[PDB]
């Protein structure tokens, strides 16, 4: 055995190494960045009819400006979804003011390499989870990326979960900075689609769009088929 | 420190540590008690490797309180933290209950802290097994405590070196309506079947408990017993 | 002894071996060669300081320090670890004085870090320090004092020190000097010698030559040596060689 | 094979195979430079992108007034790193209302980074550091490594391909002092370059610039504000 | 017994203009019958488009704005923005509340630009009840400008009245006849009288005299 | 209380009355103040009788667990120590007043200790409520190396000054003699006041008082 | 200490050009008794930096000990870093009211004499944190007696010559040994100029009782 | 108490009075308040008895471990130090005065105050109740360059006349010469002190 804080001969510790390994295992997710507003898709991945499709809330509201797409461990995401939320309402209270997507998105970055065994008070394990921030601040439409290594970024498109390599390379060839968000939604729900083994539905995944004078909503399922029958 | 125990148990259920703390038991220096009608005798051989040791300066029959007394067998730097600590116990007692503390009270307090080496993280059972004696209610105790931290009341038994022998040798030498002076020379005796030389009143140790409390008996008492054998 | 026996400080190896303090004295060997000279009215010290870089700054890594205003130390081996001691062994002296109102003495303080060092040669909860220093001190009282103490927290009074890759060859050539009845000033020339010769221009890249002295012409005060007398050192120190 | 597991395993030939394996983050965070004329301290580095999509990640922090960083390895350790210098700064100023002087700031990590090197269950942090700082003594050029030794540079460039950045600033080390700002900060700019591949040149994407100095205080320069450095470059 | 406590005296004012906030205060330090000072002005820049005035005990007053001084750069370091009029309003609220067991015996008035750049004057008590004001006085002679300031800032009292809203210019009037007053009645208002103008080109700092007495 | 020491010429005396009031009423007429530390040292309580009783309790138990790793006879001294680190680290609170006597191989020794951890080394001593009537005795026929029947003589006279001079004490004077052979415990040495004697006549008939319920339950 | 012992009564300090000077007492009160007329309350902090020190004389020896080794420490550092005469009383403020702030204060009123970078400098500290820079300063009854002189010459000339300053404060120093019943004729003369801090004494101020034969 | 040191050539003088009270009430009349400290170092106790006996316990125990560590007689300013930082760490909570003199080969003879927690070397020194009522006789009769003999002259001297003024001072003076040689103990009987007006 070894340390949770070991690290391997290439510099990186073998602990995170394994964290993102177990990204590669959750549920396909979507973020695009647009000028009027940040939209959020993932795929629920249900595994039974009996399953309340409700109850797998993959796409979370931070704030009224911030939302957030998780793929991964879900349980260990539910830790860091509320150090997020609670982040926001001390902030709130100590300044009467709002945070920006970046300051949210550091906060909980704080909390990656708080893990370890000897002189600690206490995770034993990083977080096997990756996140997309979506929200809208001073600077616009901001989309940012973080995952177990503490390392955040921002993005204009980008793609988390078991199918991360294609529907990227997907987002790739169809992103422009100056795309609608409209076509945003768009070729989320047709890059979903491609990458998933069930079919798609109203019922089958999540959307999540934030845009300036509409705040953070979630798509309903009457929503989600308007987007469908498109 | 170590937070975890270092006595496991084995596929077949066995303490192995417990098991290999007998073995230092085992091969210690042999110790016998004998609980005779009116008293209690404790007895050991205490032979040191040369003539160059004074043999007057250290002791393995030890004094707990007025009334209790104790020996061992294994090894003897962990006999000290017990004796110590008994000696504390038997203080708490008499500080509560301002009684003389019980001989079965004394020997299941030290038995607990004997079992918590066993358990407790990052420390080996103690390698030692106490025989303890001692009068309250007007008659004698003979105890034994192991590393496990088990207890046994005894009427005569024996510790150490050739323990298997001397167990058998007690049960048919002697028996009930002993008097200490005759359970005095049965100790010596018992100690005699694996002394390996003369056996002189400065390499056995002898400790009596009676209605007059525990006490160690002198060079000059064990060289008379020893004049009869 | 590769065999489980050399991973912790706190397991004797069968032949009754501390592996671990064995394995931290070996990366003081690798390193670059100190040296401490004791003489008839002071300490005075000198570093093979290689220079790793032409990048660097001169005066980056100072191996001598000043672990209070009449002590000097002279390090050798992994420089955290021995940076970590000196802030110790300054924490020493300013504890003595809070406590006794007058200036550590030397081999008080050389005792009291000897036993920093020892304690982390018992557990495997810690590591030893890869580390071997110098003491040098100073005081009409006491005299001119040098101490040496290495990781296994062994402290003891030296006339003339060497530690390092040169150890040997060192004390091989301050052996030849006659230190006792030297000043100072005379002495700084000797040990500027001695660390050129000790040095490997072959195997080593460039060094930089770091000289301290405390001693009754610096009025008992851990110095710096001037780089007017400094400069006079070299010059005879290369010069010799020749 | 059994030396490798814990920083408080000393390997037979006297060394400690933690603290060169967390080494090795450093060497794999992109190029950065540092390197400083008789009045700045520059920092010069390349912003590596996740994809095309993605931004390029941030590598120059701001520390106080006076002290400004560069970082290359774990981005995470960076941030532990950053927060305890610019913490360590704050007490300064509130208790002796004087800027942290850099070598002091400098020592304290050497310090604070050491105790994790010593101690079981507990790492060396995975990031290497370029400090800029102006104080009493001038500008200062420093380097933090994972090994909590540090040291005092002319000029300097840690990460991948550094050995290529580190010739530049060993040829040019002579103009550097008398340099005035434009030429101090293409000098560093050519260093960063020569670490980038044959095919790849600067850019106002991909380079950042932090200036401190006798009269302007730590300022990070990233796309346009880049932009009037880049305008000088000529060549290779 | 010791009394952690000492009265150093000083008056703080502050008014919120359409594209402007000034913040004034005398330069004298007092305690009992002493002046320990006559240059010790109440003025404290803490962005370029925030000033405070700190006025009561000056042990505290020096802390306090060290604090404040300290928190504006952790956030900097955190936001990668300056902060705003009113984050410092709210956070200043909660470290005067942090001390409501043992309060910072200080009378805070901020003053500054908000986000449409506008005036806006910030009033606290030593505890952290705080709110927007038009304008505002604090510390020893606050009493005695209040109703002034009510009165011709505020046209408190004046029926058939051209409310005309004041300009930088007739507040600059308006505080440099106050503090005469209030130097002419308050023993611990006086010696001279510094004024701080914010405005979006940022702070300017004026010092006219008051009685030496 | 009126307790006292004395330091003969083969030894230490320790006198003491029997006497515990609880605010101006007699609670025992015979309590035992003198008590035992180790066989050849004893000490005398005086002040609040729980912490003079645990105090002197506690120090005795220290005192076994000391001799018993020790192997040899207590010093004097040690209790002297052991007693006065434990009542200055309780300031004061713990209000016991004693006064140790008593012989080891650096001969006869005799001490006072006050509840604020205070102590002397003194030839006579005297403390509690009485202590200036005992005080008096002693100064006034006190002379060193005085025979053991002339130390016991002055110590029971040093007593009963105290006994009927002081309305805090009475009772009977117990008394401690300490020689290099060991102790001898005197109680009740000395009865100032004579067998108390009355025409008691309180004898009540079976049944004059009035039950309203009984239950019996056999044992 | 909620309850001083031994107190010093005024400090007095005033600038020149070219530097600070800073007088006090060599007496150690118990009350009213003189306990120890022969104690200095002066102490040169470093090369630019001097304090003198009114009330508690051992919490005085405390801050004496805690600021000598703190200079200590920098010196072995020796990077070309020193502490100004106002980062010395930008600390002392800091000590003063974290100790207040504590329920526990250092019973001080101290004056810090300075001269680093061609300017004087000379700041007040109280026991509570009260901390301010001022050309003159007088503590104790001091601020009653020797303040109103110090003021009324520093009002017809406001730049001293180091000579003028030094008979300023010789003046003051009689005043207060006629009118402060704390006092003693036995103080110090602490002056800080380019070539550095320079402690005088024991200096005694001539008087005249001829008002005896009114 | 009165208590007293004076500084000599080669060492010190120290005296004390021998009274120990509780309110008017005499408790013990032949206490000796030099306590040593080291061979060769003392300290004369004053104030609370309890408190005075407890520092001088705790800096006789820790003198004796630095002495065993430095190989070495502690130096009387180390003594010093040691009783006064006990002393001002527990101001607050103690209120005994231990005065501190004895002998050095750094220093010799030195004598030190350590009243509250501070420190100060004097030429002679005095303290305790008594020691109110001599301060105009010391400062009249102490002269510099004074012999051992002339030392202990005044020591007896000042603190029989403290005695006889002050209630809680009284019984006998113990006298206590610390010197290279070694140290001497004297003590002056209350039939042998030296006579003054006493009307
Ligand atoms: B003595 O009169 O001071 C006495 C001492 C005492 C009493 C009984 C037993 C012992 C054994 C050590 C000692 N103290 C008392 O009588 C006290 C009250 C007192 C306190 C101070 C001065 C005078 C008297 N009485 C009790 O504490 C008490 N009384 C009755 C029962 N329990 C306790
Ligand atoms: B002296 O008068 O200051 C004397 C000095 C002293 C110091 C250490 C040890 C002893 C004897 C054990 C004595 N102290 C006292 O006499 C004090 C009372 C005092 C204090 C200050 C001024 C005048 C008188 N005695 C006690 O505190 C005490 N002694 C006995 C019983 N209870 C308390």
């Amino acid at each position: 055995d070894r340390g949770v804080n070991t690290f391997s001969p290439e510099g990186r510790l073998f602990q995170v190494e394994y964290a993102i390994e177990a990204i590669k295992l959750g549920s396909t997710a979507i973020g695009i960045q647009t000028s009027e507003g940040v939209c959020l898709a993932v795929e629920k991945r249900i595994t039974s009819p009996l399953m309340e499709p409700s109850s797998i809330e993959k796409i979370v509201e931070i704030d009224a400006h911030i939302g957030c797409a998780m793929s991964g461990l879900i349980a260990d995401a539910k830790t860091l979804i509320d150090k997020a939320r609670v982040e926001t309402q001390n902030h709130w209270f100590t300044y009467n003011e709002t945070m920006t997507v970046e300051s949210v998105t550091q906060a909980v970055s704080n909390l990656a390499l708080q893990f370890g065994e000897e002189d600690a008070d206490a995770m034993s394990r990083p977080f096997g989870v990756a996140l997309l921030f979506g929200g809208v601040d001073e600077k616009g439409p901001q989309l940012f990326h973080m995952d177990p290594s503490g390392t955040f970024v921002q993005c204009d498109a980008r793609a988390i979960g078991s199918a991360s390599e294609g529907a990227q390379s997907s987002l790739q060839e169809v992103y422009h900075k100056s795309m609608t968000l409209k076509e945003a939604i768009k070729s989320s729900l047709i890059i979903l689609k491609q990458v998933m083994e069930e079919k798609l539905n109203a019922t089958n995944i999540e959307l999540a769009t934030v845009q300036p004078g509409q705040n953070f909503h979630m798509f309903t399922k009457e929503e989600l088929e308007e987007v469908i029958k498109d | 420190g170590y937070s975890f125990s270092l006595t496991t148990f084995s596929p077949s259920g066995k303490l192995v540590q417990i098991e290999y703390a007998l073995a230092a038991v085992a091969g210690g220096a042999p110790s016998v008690g004998i609980k005779a009608a009116n008293g209690v005798v404790l007895a050991t051989e205490k032979k040191q490797k040369s003539i160059l040791y004074d043999e007057r300066s250290v002791h393995k029959v030890e004094p707990i309180t007025k009334h209790i007394g104790l020996v061992y067998s294994g090894m003897g730097p962990d006999y000290r933290v017990l004796v110590h600590r008994a000696r504390k116990l038997a203080q708490q007692y008499y500080l509560v209950y301002q009684e003389p503390i019980p001989t079965a009270q004394l020997v299941q307090r030290v038995a607990s802290v004997m079992q918590e080496y066993t358990q407790s993280g990052g420390v080996r059972p103690f390698g030692v097994s106490l025989l303890i004696c001692g009068w309250n209610e007007g008659r004698p105790y003979l105890f034994q405590s192991d590393p496990s931290g088990a207890y046994f009341a005894w009427k005569a038994t024996a510790m150490g070196k050739n323990y298997v022998n001397g167990k058998t040798f007690l049960e048919k030498r002697y028996n009930e309506d002993l008097e200490l002076e005759d359970a005095i020379h049965t100790a010596i005796l018992t100690l005699k079947e694996s002394f390996e030389g003369q056996m002189t009143e400065d390499n056995i140790e002898v400790g009596i408990c009676n209605e007059a409390g525990f006490r160690r008996l002198t060079p000059t008492e064990v060289k008379d017993y020893l004049a009869a054998i | 002894i590769g065999t489980g026996y050399d991973l912790s400080a706190s397991t004797f190896s069968p032949d009754g071996r501390v592996f671990q303090v064995e394995y931290a004295m070996k990366a003081v060997e690798n390193s670059s060669t100190a040296i401490g000279i004791r003489c008839k009215d002071g300490v005075v010290f000198g570093v093979e300081k290689l220079v790793l870089s032409k990048l660097y700054e001169e005066g980056s890594n100072k191996r001598l320090f000043n672990v209070d205003r009449h002590v000097g130390m002279a390090v050798a081996g992994l420089l955290a670890d021995a940076r970590s001691l000196a802030d110790i062994a300054r924490e020493e002296a300013s504890n003595f004085r809070s406590n006794f109102g007058y200036n550590i003495p030397l081999k008080h303080l050389a005792d009291r870090v000897a036993m920093y060092v020892h304690a982390y040669t018992l557990y495997s909860a810690v590591r030893p320090f890869g580390c071997s220093f110098m003491l040098g001190s100073y005081s009409v009282n006491d005299g001119a004092q040098l101490y040496m103490i290495d990781p296994s927290g062994v402290s003891y009074g030296y006339w003339g020190c060497a530690i390092g890759k040169a150890r040997q060859a060192a004390k091989t050539e301050i052996e030849k000097l006659q230190m006792k009845e030297m000043t100072c000033r005379d002495i700084v020339k000797e040990v500027a010698k001695i660390i050129y010769i000790v040095h490997d221009e072959v195997k080593d890249k460039a060094f930089e030559l770091e000289l301290s002295w405390v001693g009754e012409l610096t009025n008992g005060r851990h110095e710096i040596v001037p780089k007017d007398i400094r400069e006079e050192a070299e010059k005879y120190a290369k010069e010799s060689l020749k | 094979n059994q030396y490798d597991n814990d920083v408080t395993v000393w390997s037979p030939q006297g060394r400690i195979h933690q603290i060169e394996y967390a080494m090795e983050a450093v060497k794999q965070g992109s190029a950065t430079v540092g390197l400083k004329s008789k009045t700045h301290a520059v920092l010069v580095a390349l912003k590596r992108a996740q994809s095309e999509l993605a931004a390029h990640q941030k590598k120059i922090l701001h520390v106080d007034n006076h002290i400004g960083i560069s970082i290359a390895g774990l981005t995470a350790d960076a941030r532990l790193l950053c927060n305890f210098m610019r913490q360590e700064c704050l007490d300064s100023r509130f208790v002796f209302d004087r800027p942290l002087p850099v070598s002091r700031l400098v020592s304290l990590i050497g310090s604070k980074t050491q105790i994790p090197t010593q101690r079981y269950g507990r790492r060396p942090y995975g990031v290497g550091l370029l400090i800029a700082g102006y104080d009493d003594m001038g500008p200062h050029i420093f380097q933090t490594c994972p090994s909590a030794n540090y040291f005092d540079c002319r000029a300097m460039s840690i990460g991948a391909r550094s050995q290529s950045a580190r010739t530049y600033l060993e040829r040019h080390m002579s103009e550097f002092m008398e340099c005035n700002l434009n030429e101090l900060v293409k000098h560093g700019l050519r260093a960063l370059r020569e670490t980038l591949p044959a095919e790849q040149d600067l850019t106002t994407k991909n380079v950042s610039i932090g200036i401190v100095g006798k009269d302007l205080e730590f300022t990070i320069y990233d796309d346009d504000d880049v932009s009037p450095f880049l305008e000088g470059l000529e060549e290779r | 017994r010791f009394s952690p406590y000492v009265f150093n005296g000083g008056t703080i004012l502050a008014i919120a203009g359409e594209d402007f906030a000034i913040v004034a205060s005398d330069t004298r330090l007092s305690e009992g019958f002493s002046i320990h000072t006559r240059d010790s002005p109440k003025c404290y820049k803490l962005t370029d488009k925030t000033v405070i005035g700190c006025s009561g005990f000056h042990g505290d007053c020096l802390t306090l704005t060290k604090i404040i001084e300290a928190r504006l750069k952790m956030y900097k370091h955190s936001n990668n923005k300056a902060m705003t009029t009113g984050a410092i309003a709210a956070m200043l609220s909660t470290i005067l509340y942090s001390r409501r067991f043992f309060p910072y015996y200080v009378y805070n008035i901020i003053g500054g630009l908000d986000e449409e750049g506008k005036g806006a004057v910030y009033s606290f008590d030593p505890v952290g009840s705080y709110q927007r004001d038009s304008f505002k006085a604090g510390g020893s002679a606050s009493a005695m400008l209040q109703p002034l300031l009510d009165n011709q800032v505020g046209f408190k009292n004046m029926q058939n009245v051209e409310h005309v809203p004041l300009s930088l210019d007739r507040a600059m009037r308006l505080v440099k006849d106050v503090f005469i007053s209030a130097a002419e009645r308050d023993v611990y208002t006086g010696d001279a009288l510094r004024i701080c103008i914010v405005t979006k080109e940022g702070i300017r700092e004026e010092t006219v005299s008051l009685r030496k007495d | 209380t009126t307790i006292a020491g004395l330091v003969f010429q083969d030894g230490v005396i320790l006198g003491a009355d029997t006497r515990a009031t609880n605010d101006s009423v007699v609670a025992d007429k015979s309590c035992e103040k003198i008590h035992f530390i180790a066989p050849k040292i004893y000490c005398c309580g005086a002040g609040v009788a729980a912490d003079a009783e645990m105090t002197t309790r506690m120090v005795a138990s220290k005192m076994e667990l000391h001799a018993l790793s020790t192997g040899r006879e207590p010093r004097v001294a040690t209790v002297t120590r052991i007693l006065r680190q434990t009542l200055f680290r309780y300031q004061g609170h713990v209000g016991a007043s004693l006064i140790v006597g008593g012989v080891d191989l650096t001969g006869p020794q005799l001490y006072g200790v006050h509840p604020h951890g205070s102590y002397s080394r003194l030839p006579f001593t005297a403390l509690g409520s009485g202590q200036d009537a005992a005080l008096a005795v002693l100064e006034d026929r006190f002379q060193p190396n005085m025979t053991l029947e002339a130390a016991q003589g002055l110590l029971v006279e040093a007593v009963t000054a105290g006994i009927l001079g002081d309305l805090g004490s009475g009772g009977n004077v117990d008394a401690c003699v300490i020689t290099k052979t060991g102790a001898k415990l005197l109680r009740t040495l000395s009865s100032p006041t004579e067998p108390v004697k009355r025409s008691g006549r309180y004898h009540f008939v079976p049944g004059t008082t009035a039950v309203l319920t009984q239950t019996v339950k056999p044992l | 200490t909620q309850n001083p012992m031994v107190t010093g009564t005024s400090v007095l300090g005033v600038k020149f050009e070219g530097g600070v000077v800073i007088a006090a007492d060599m007496l150690g009160s118990y009350g009213s008794l003189a306990r120890f007329r022969n104690i200095s309350r002066i102490m040169r902090v470093n090369n630019s930096t001097m304090l003198g020190a009114s009330g508690d004389y051992a919490d005085f020896q405390y801050l004496k000990q805690v600021l000598g080794q703190m200079v200590i420490d920098e010196e072995l550092l020796g990077d070309g870093h020193s502490y100004s005469p106002r980062a010395i009383h930008s600390w002392l403020t800091r000590a003063m009211y974290s100790r207040r702030s504590k329920m526990n204060p250092l019973w001080n009123t101290m004056v810090i004499g300075g001269y680093a970078d061609g300017e004087s400098f000379l700041g007040y500290v109280d026991m509570l944190g009260v901390a301010y820079e001022a050309p003159s300063l007088a503590t104790g009854y001091g601020a009653y007696l020797a303040q109103p002189l110090l003021r009324e010459v520093l009002e017809k000339q406001p730049v001293l010559s180091q000579t003028e300053a030094r008979d300023l404060v010789e003046r003051c120093m009689r005043v207060l040994y006629y009118r402060d019943a704390r006092s003693y004729n036995r103080f110090q003369i602490a002056t800080v100029t380019e070539k550095g801090v320079e402690i005088e004494g024991p200096l005694s101020t001539e008087t005249n009782w001829d008002i005896a034969h009114m | 108490t009165t208590i007293m040191a004076v500084e000599f050539d080669g060492g010190v003088v120290m005296g004390s009075d021998s009274r120990v009270s509780a309110g008017e009430a005499v408790v013990n009349r032949v206490f000796d308040k030099l306590s040593p400290l080291h061979e060769r170092i003392y300290c004369a106790l004053s104030g609370s008895a309890a408190d005075a006996q407890a520092v001088a316990d705790m800096a006789a125990y820790q003198l004796e471990l630095h002495g065993i560590e430095l190989e070495e007689p502690p130096l009387v300013l180390a003594a010093a130090n040691v009783v006064r930082n006990i002393s001002y760490k527990y101001r607050e909570d103690l209120s005994a005065h231990l005065m501190v003199a004895g002998w050095d080969q750094r220093e010799g003879g030195q004598v030190y105050g350590t009243l509250g927690g501070m420190l100060t070397r004097q030429p002679f020194a005095i303290g305790g109740s008594g020691s109110t009522f001599i301060y105009g006789y010391v400062d009249a009769a102490y002269k510099p360059g004074m012999s051992p003999e002339e030392c202990r002259r005044f020591t007896t001297d000042a603190i029989a006349l403290a005695m006889s003024r002050d209630g809680s001072s009284g019984g006998v003076i113990y006298l206590v010469t610390i010197t290279a040689a070694g140290v001497d103990h004297r003590v002056i009987l209350g039939n042998e002190l030296p006579k003054f007006y006493d009307e």
